[PDB]
């Protein structure tokens, strides 16, 4: 095979910044490379072909360059429609894709608004319990959530879902869900989640007890 | 599906006379009140044309030569002759041309066909609705690399008929010259029981297919538990074109109304040399005769050793 | 026709039918990309002044050394068993060096040609047969044998190859001129029809001088012109209103 | 107007097979290769193979060779991909894509026109409708300034559940997070909204949940304890 690697797995860039993303082939590929953009929730679109030939009707800002093992794709000044995953693809021997580079809009730092949500009476009536820790409107993606009961750190029994970047103000949101049996839920008094994030001066704890 | 229908009765090959038929408009130009001399592939006058027919029993659809070109005429009622196969081996070793008028549209195709050893179409007859249905098309089993296809805009022909005589004479000329398969045709209304109608008519061009294949043979397609059937009554006639001068008469309306085959007999050669369809009393000089070669000779000095060009 | 990604192999040359359209050839002839542009019964400057009964484009790839065999009346293994022009050819042969499109660093072995045939093929015939050739006096059967061959060979196009061994794309444009009702024409604008006055007329590229008048002649649908004993045109069917 | 139109979402058991179709229009269907490319949930593209619609010839990536079968009906300009003995990580979006008609190199594949993509889901789980639970902060008196509240949609399998607030009358500050595929094989997602603490006395918030595979339309009114 020809294995291909893209150097930034993701790249945060401001509106008007210059973006450069590099694709390297394991073999020498001459100029037998194409580049495709995938905007969130659509099929890919061909942008550059033959390593540097710009396709019909695509914006003049997009460029491709280099030959041999190492290649580049460039956006001369980024525009907020350019946000997506960019994939390189060789055509020397069976058309293999690269791992993709996600672009995202760069923004200033912002703290998460933190909420916690107890299991409803209808949910506890099913014989299962789940409790949700919600982080709303923050920017540096990497927010880490710690789940505790009676000050003991939990693991594997919780999972987190992160939004795509909000088009209106370039910001993320996520929640973590912790899940327990109806028997496992009732035997602990204190329920907490703690968020550690670049947009906070120190970690913040949200918590409750059964009842109130 | 493919099947070899076997309940046929053996007859010897019949023949009939092509009086003055299978002349056609030689080029796409208007002319009127003129006698025009043209050299082309034409069916010779009074030539011996092979005669085929379906009845009761009989259904003769054999593979025939196709050499220099073909004149084909079907005398008819009830639309029994519907097309042709043309090619060189008819079995997917080479390309071949299918032309076929199924009941709803004409399809023309050039593919590496595996044709049946006995190709036909079939009509389910009179069945309860008092109507006749095409339901069978046993022409080929495979059609790989189709480099030309055409399918006509749809119609719906009548599949029924019973009358004591034929009503339609439908005539064709086929030529396969420098990659182009040229079709000329005419339809004439008639009343006859059993022969190629004696008379004169000129065929107009109707298509010029860019097929690009070798044609050496051809076979016609006819309309009929897979054996035991009735063939509908129809006849068709085949004769080969030859490179020959004709003198054509165009009338004042600019239609070919008569012709002289310029080598039929010595009088036709005088009509053709005088450029007139009537000849006054006299003695006329014509094309000089000359005996042609019986065989070739070569006589070179007998030498076995090759020349030392390598040295 | 000229910028499609994948041209045909020369043993299986593709034919495209051009019809019911305006053909400005001046852009093709003025473009210095074409290494060959040879016309065999018309001038390449006159192609815009004209109409054509039918037009075809034959497209294929060959080696620069075989481009001479695409001319009419030629001999050699492309002219013999791949692509023959008629000795009376009318049309234009157009060719350009496709080393940026049809050459691969390991060889683009996708472009076949016929290497053997029992005899040379007819003008505009296409040989697609893959049956095993016999060179010796012995018969040969199955897939292979001694003095037997597969009849197709592949061209080894690499961008390293010497001048004349690179690939060339060929389009042969072929047509029949001024005889019949045209559906491909150069970019000329029509005037109104002037009758009963002496005029310089031009019908479908049939230029002339004369008094035009209403005719009682009926042409059949396949006829565009009428001629005299002297071969001169003496009637015509107007191409916009079919009088 | 060149286009490739595909079959709707496919849902399958392990060890079965799936028949994605790709109806072409706006160009001569025999002119160029049709490639088949797939994309697993939240992961990169993967080329499976091509068919040349003129010759019926095909080539496959080695992982799929002996699994994928590519075919085509030229009479209806439709290319097909058949994938056999399906495993859980064959859950993916499957695209057909055309190989560039003009200006390329004669070898090169490309993918210039893409179909809309067909989601295939390969898993043991049966079709099931969502159970929808209200989310509210803690108590009414522990709320402050801007509150957040929501509904959690739990244990439903035929993928694509749609959530909307007050029949679509409320959209400012709404989220509906991407679903998580649980260890039981059933999906879940959380949908949430921000509102002033002052508006909870004026109006009430209802999440409306539509799950088409189960024909299950369910509405939850969300109220602060
Ligand atoms: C005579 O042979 C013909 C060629 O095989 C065959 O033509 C096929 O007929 C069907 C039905 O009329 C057509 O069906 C399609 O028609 C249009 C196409 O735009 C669509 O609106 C329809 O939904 C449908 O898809 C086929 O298109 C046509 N085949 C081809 C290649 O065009 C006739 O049916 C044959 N006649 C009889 C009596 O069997
Ligand atoms: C006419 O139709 C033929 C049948 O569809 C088609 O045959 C195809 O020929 C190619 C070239 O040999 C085959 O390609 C494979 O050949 C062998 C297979 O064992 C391998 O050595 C090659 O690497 C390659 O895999 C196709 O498989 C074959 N198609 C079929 C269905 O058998 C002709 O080529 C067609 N004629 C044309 C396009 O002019
Ligand atoms: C000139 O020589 C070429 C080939 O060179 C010789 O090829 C061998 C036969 C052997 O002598 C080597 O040491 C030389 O290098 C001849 O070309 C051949 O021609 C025959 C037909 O006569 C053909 O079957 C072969 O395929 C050709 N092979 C090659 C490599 O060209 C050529 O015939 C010689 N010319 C003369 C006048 O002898
Ligand atoms: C129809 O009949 C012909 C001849 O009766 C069959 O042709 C034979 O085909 C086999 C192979 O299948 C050959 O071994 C024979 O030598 C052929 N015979 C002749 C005389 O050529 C043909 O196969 C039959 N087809 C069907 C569908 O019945
Ligand atoms: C040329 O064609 C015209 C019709 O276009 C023929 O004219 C008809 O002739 C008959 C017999 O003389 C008359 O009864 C009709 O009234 C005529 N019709 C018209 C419209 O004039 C004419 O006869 C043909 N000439 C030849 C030599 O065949
Ligand atoms: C068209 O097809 C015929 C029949 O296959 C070809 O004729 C054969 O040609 C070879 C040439 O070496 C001869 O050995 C055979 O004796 C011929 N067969 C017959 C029945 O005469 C013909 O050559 C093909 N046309 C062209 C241009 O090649
Ligand atoms: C036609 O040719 C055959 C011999 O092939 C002969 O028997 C028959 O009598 C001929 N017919 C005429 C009208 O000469
Ligand atoms: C009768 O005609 C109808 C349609 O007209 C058709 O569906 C049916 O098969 C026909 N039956 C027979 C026995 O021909
Ligand atoms: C060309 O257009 C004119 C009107 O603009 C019309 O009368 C004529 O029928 C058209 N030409 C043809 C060949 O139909």
């Amino acid at each position: 095979d020809i294995q291909m690697t893209q150097s930034p797995s993701s790249l945060s860039a401001s509106v008007g910044d210059r973006v450069t993303i590099t694709c390297q082939a394991s073999q020498d590929i001459s100029d037998y490379l194409n580049w495709y953009q995938q905007q969130p929730g659509k099929a890919p679109k061909l942008l550059i072909y033959d390593a540097s030939n710009l396709e019909t009707g695509v914006p003049s800002r997009f460029s491709g360059s280099g030959s041999g093992t190492d290649f580049t794709f460039t956006i001369s000044s980024l525009q907020p429609e350019d946000i997506g995953t960019y994939y390189c693809q060789q055509y020397d021997n069976l058309p293999t894709f690269g791992g993709g580079t996600k672009l995202e809009i760069k923004r200033t730092v912002a703290a998460p608004s933190v909420f916690i949500f107890p299991p409803s009476d209808e949910q506890l009536k099913s014989g299962t319990a789940s409790v949700v820790c919600l982080l709303n409107n923050f920017y540096p993606r990497e927010a880490k959530v710690q789940w505790k009961v009676d000050n003991a750190l939990q693991s594997g029994n919780s999972q987190e879902s992160v939004t795509e970047q909000d088009s209106k103000d370039s910001t993320y949101s996520l929640s973590s869900t912790l899940t327990l049996s109806k028997a496992d839920y009732e035997k602990h008094k204190v329920y907490a989640c703690e968020v550690t994030h670049q947009g906070l001066s120190s970690p913040v704890t949200k918590s409750f007890n059964r009842g109130e | 599906q493919c099947v070899n229908l076997t309940t046929r009765t053996q007859l010897p090959p019949a023949y009939t006379n092509s009086f003055t038929r299978g002349v056609y408009y030689p080029d796409k130009v208007f002319r009127s009140s003129v006698l025009h001399s043209t050299q082309d592939l034409f069916l010779p006058f009074f030539s011996n044309v092979t005669w085929f027919h379906a009845i009761h029993k009989r259904f003769d659809n054999p593979v025939l030569p196709f050499n220099d070109g073909v004149y084909f005429a079907s005398t008819e009622k009830s639309n029994i002759i519907r097309g042709w196969i043309f090619g060189t081996t008819l079995d997917s070793k080479t390309q071949s041309l299918l032309i076929v008028n199924n009941a709803t549209n004409v399809v023309i195709k050039v593919c590496e066909f595996q044709f049946c050893n006995d190709p036909f179409l079939g009509v389910y007859y009179h069945k309860n609705n008092k109507s006749w249905m095409e339901s069978e098309f046993r022409v080929y089993s495979s059609a790989n690399n189709c480099t030309f296809e055409y399918v006509s805009q749809p119609f719906l022909m009548d599949l029924e008929g019973k009358q004591g005589n034929f009503k339609n004479l439908r005539e064709f000329v086929f030529k396969n010259i420098d990659g182009y398969f040229k079709i000329y045709s005419k339809h004439t209304p008639i009343n006859l029981v059993r022969d190629l109608p004696q008379g004169f008519s000129a065929l107009e061009p109707l298509v010029d297919l860019p097929i690009g294949i070798n044609i050496t043979r051809f076979q016609t397609l006819l309309a009929l538990s897979s054996s035991g059937w009735t063939a509908g009554a129809a006849a068709y006639y085949v004769g080969y074109l030859q490179p020959r001068t004709f003198l054509l008469k165009y009338n004042e309306n600019g239609t070919i109304t008569d012709a002289v085959d310029c080598a039929l007999d010595p009088l036709s050669e005088t009509k053709c040399t005088l450029k007139s369809f009537t000849v006054e009393k006299g003695i006329y000089q014509t094309s000089n005769f000359r005996v042609q070669p019986t065989e070739s000779i070569v006589r070179f000095p007998n030498i076995t050793n090759l020349c030392p060009f390598g040295e | 026709v000229f910028n499609a990604t994948r041209f045909a192999s020369v043993y299986a040359w593709n034919r495209k039918r051009i019809s019911n359209c305006v053909a400005d050839y001046s852009v093709l002839y003025n473009s210095a990309s074409f290494s060959t542009f040879k016309c065999y019964g018309v001038s390449p400057t006159k192609l815009n002044d004209l109409c054509f009964t039918n037009v075809y484009a034959d497209s294929f790839v060959i080696r620069g050394d075989e481009v001479r065999q695409i001319a009419p009346g030629q001999t050699g293994k492309i002219a013999d068993y791949n692509y023959k022009l008629p000795d009376d050819f009318t049309g234009c042969v157009i060719a350009w060096n496709s080393n940026n499109l049809d050459s691969k660093v390991g060889g683009n072995y996708n472009y076949l040609y016929r290497l053997f045939r029992k005899s040379n093929l007819k003008p505009f015939e296409r040989d697609i047969s893959t049956e095993i050739y016999q060179a010796g006096s012995t018969p040969c059967n199955g897939v292979e044998g001694f003095n037997c061959y597969f009849p197709l060979q592949s061209y080894g196009f690499q961008p390293t190859n010497g001048v004349g061994y690179q690939p060339y794309r060929v389009v042969v444009l072929s047509f029949e001129l001024l005889h019949a009702p045209a559906t491909v024409c150069g970019p000329k604008k029509s005037t109104n029809l002037v009758k009963n006055k002496c005029v310089n007329f031009n019908f479908n590229g049939l230029t002339g001088t004369g008094v035009l008048t209403e005719s009682n002649k009926k042409f059949l649908p396949f006829q565009q012109f009428g001629r005299d004993i002297a071969d001169t045109t003496d009637a015509v069917r107007d191409p916009q209103t079919l009088e | 107007q060149v286009q490739l139109v595909q079959s709707g979402a496919e849902v399958k058991k392990p060890g079965a097979s799936v028949k994605v179709s790709c109806k072409a229009s706006g160009y001569t269907f025999t002119g160029t290769y049709i490639h088949w490319v797939r994309q697993a949930p939240g992961q990169g593209l993967e080329w499976m193979g091509w068919i040349n619609p003129n010759s019926g010839g095909t080539n496959f990536a080695q992982i799929f060779q002996g699994r994928v079968t590519l075919t085509r009906d030229t009479s209806i300009s439709t290319a097909y991909m058949d994938l056999n003995r399906l495993k859980s990580d064959d859950t993916a979006v499957y695209y057909c894509a055309r190989d560039r008609v003009l200006y390329g190199r004669s070898f090169g594949w490309y993918f210039d026109v893409w179909g809309a993509g067909t989601t295939v889901t390969v898993s043991s789980a049966s079709t099931k409708g969502p159970s929808v639970f209200p989310l509210a902060p803690c108590s009414r008196s522990t709320s402050e300034s801007t509150a957040a509240l929501g509904c959690l949609v739990k244990d439903y399998f035929p993928e694509p559940v749609t959530v909307s607030w007050n029949s679509g009358a409320l959209t400012s500050g709404v989220h509906t997070f991407p679903a998580v595929l649980q260890s039981s094989g059933l999906y879940s997602l959380s949908s949430v909204v921000t509102v002033p603490s002052s508006s909870l006395g004026t109006k009430t918030y209802t999440c409306n949940v539509d799950h088409k595979p189960s024909n299950t339309k369910v509405d939850k009114r969300v109220e602060s304890k």
